[PDB]
């Protein structure tokens, strides 16, 4: 459950970088 | 989409309050005598 989760949080923030740049 | 995405802002002035005061003012008092002339 706490692996999954820290993946999906970096996820979040690769998502907002990621929404960032277009 | 093109233009990278915006960014929101706000401002707003200060809105002074809107009050209703009435004064008076009277007329001043007046004094009516009567003397006789001495000797």
């Amino acid at each position: 459950e706490d692996e999954y989760d820290v993946k999906y949080q970096m996820y979040k923030i690769n998502a907002r970088g990621e929404n960032l740049f277009g | 989409r093109n233009k990278f995405n915006y960014n929101t802002r706000e401002c707003q002035t200060i809105n002074p309050s809107i009050r209703e005061r009435g004064v008076s003012t009277e007329p001043p008092p007046s004094d009516t005598i009567c003397g006789n002339i001495t000797q």
